[PDB]
């Protein structure tokens, strides 16, 4: 039972960190679009 | 002589009114460039 409680905690804790690495890869891909949006903001002010 | 001078000043008004419309359609051309950049930012916001 003590191995099963330990194994259950490791499964929870690998899924909490597989998610955590997923959320940062998604944040790194999303910031690239906002950089290109902000380039069009600066390019608009050059057109203005 | 007064009639020919009236037609000269009339032409000078028409020159100013032409240059107002010429500067205004240069302004709208630059304002369509600015809107084309706004639309590209709205497309990048969509694919975001």
């Amino acid at each position: 039972t003590q191995f099963g409680s330990t194994l259950q905690n490791i499964i929870e804790r690998q899924d909490a960190e597989a998610l955590n690495a997923l959320l940062q890869n998604q944040a790194a891909e999303l910031i690239l679009t906002n950089l290109s949006i902000q380039d069009k903001t600066i390019e608009e002010l050059d057109a203005e | 002589i007064s009639q020919s001078e009236t037609y000269r000043r009339r032409r000078q008004e028409w020159e100013i009114q032409r240059n107002n419309a010429e500067a205004e359609l240069k302004q709208i051309d630059a304002q369509l460039k600015s809107l084309a950049v706004r639309r590209e930012a709205a497309v990048l916001q969509k694919t975001s």
